[PDB]
């Protein structure tokens, strides 16, 4: 499933754009 | 079947402009020092800087302080865009943005203090909640909405729409934060900034841009707050972008044919087909059958209830944030970077 691939990527947390 | 309401509405963002300019014209500076203000504990840290908990010491009140290191706001290449956000902070008036309280500098840093929006960011609770109901999200969408069409009519580009920038208040209701990439642009810009996730094709492919990257990062909101899960995702940022631009998107099963329709036309990689900026502009987006419940006036108003409020501990109260280590902020005796921040 999609959202299991959205977890496995560690990218889940708050992400900075600098 | 009455439409004198888009006549005031009209009338409201003239007015909206008119005070805008005088606050634009004439800017606020140096209206507080950092002795007038107890630190208690960092909310959020950055490359250049950090945010943390503040209490005016006379007042009471507490409020949000970012600190800006000077040195490496040069060395990062973000002095125009720190003078963006002050100068556009201090000018903007609007329901569903942070308010800037104060600003100064000293020698070592710069300084915005904010309106404190304890509730925290959705960021952390739509990650904790999984997803939000299609009523859920579209209550937020809409206070996106309004508040992109006052920002574009005064000619502004927010460019870091997502989660982590929305913050909830007291009343359950949206409090845009973070305007570090807010620039005022008749026209185009060209500055490649913004969260890969949300960026606009446009933006990566080097071009030159305007508002309408505002509004597919919006598509890109209402998609992640509806799934759990942004639409363009992977490992790398690169490949983040070569979906972005390839013009294929995938919906949850559960999605709404309404919401899969209208993140078609915001998820629009050819701009001249993207909602929002057609002709009819914003009302494409108001419109919308996804939209056919909403009460725009009762939103502005904050009469409309909020589907959620978060736990209220106190005005002074950070749980809904993350922890972070404590520097102490150490101002220097010689003053750094004068030049590059006159006009601050
Ligand atoms: C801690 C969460 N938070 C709050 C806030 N939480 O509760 N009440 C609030 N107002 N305000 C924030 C602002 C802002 C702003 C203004 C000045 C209004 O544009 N910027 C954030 O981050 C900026 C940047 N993305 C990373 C950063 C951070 C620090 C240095 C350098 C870079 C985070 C913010």
């Amino acid at each position: 499933t999609t959202y299991a691939d959205f977890i496995a990527s560690g990218r889940t947390g708050r992400r900075n754009a600098i | 079947k009455k439409g004198s309401e888009q006549e005031s509405v009209k009338e409201f963002l003239a007015k909206a402009k008119e005070d805008f300019l005088k606050k634009w014209e004439n800017p606020a500076q140096n209206t507080a020092h950092l002795d007038q203000f107890e630190r208690i504990k960092t909310l959020g840290t950055g490359s250049f800087g950090r945010v943390m908990l503040v209490k005016h010491m006379e007042t009471g009140n507490h409020y949000a302080m970012k600190i800006l290191d000077k040195q490496k706001v040069v060395k990062l290449k973000q002095i125009e865009h720190t003078l963006n956000e002050k100068r556009i902070l201090q000018a903007v008036n609007f329901p569903f943005l942070v308010k800037l309280e104060f600003s100064f500098k000293d020698n070592s840093n710069l300084y915005m203090v904010m309106e404190y929006v304890p509730g925290g960011e959705m960021f952390s609770h739509l990650r904790r909640i999984g997803r939000f109901s299609e009523p859920h999200a579209r209550f937020y969408a809409a206070q996106i909405v309004l508040t992109f069409e006052y920002l574009h009519s005064l000619d502004l580009i927010y460019r870091d729409l997502k989660p982590e920038n929305l913050l909830i208040d007291q009343q359950g209701y949206i409090q845009v934060t973070d305007f570090g990439f807010a620039k005022r642009v008749k026209g185009r810009t060209w500055t490649l900034c913004g969260t890969p996730e949300y960026l606009a094709p446009e933006i990566i492919l080097s071009k030159g841009y305007n508002k309408a990257v505002d509004w597919w990062a919006l598509g890109v909101l209402i998609y992640e707050m509806a799934a759990g899960y942004p639409p363009f995702f992977a490992d790398q940022p690169i490949q983040i972008y070569e979906k972005i631009v390839s013009g294929k998107v995938r919906f949850p099963s559960h999605f709404s044919s309404d919401l899969k329709d209208l993140l078609r036309n915001l998820l629009q990689v050819d701009l001249t087909k993207r909602f929002g900026n057609l002709k009819n502009g914003v009302n494409d987006i108001k419109n919308h059958k996804w939209f056919a419940t909403t009460d725009w006036i009762a939103i502005y108003q904050r009469k409309v209830e909020a589907p959620f409020i978060p736990k209220f501990k106190g005005p002074g109260d950070t749980s809904n944030f993350d922890d972070y280590e404590e520097e102490e902020i150490r101002v220097s005796i010689n003053e750094k970077c004068g030049k590059e921040f006159s006009e601050f």
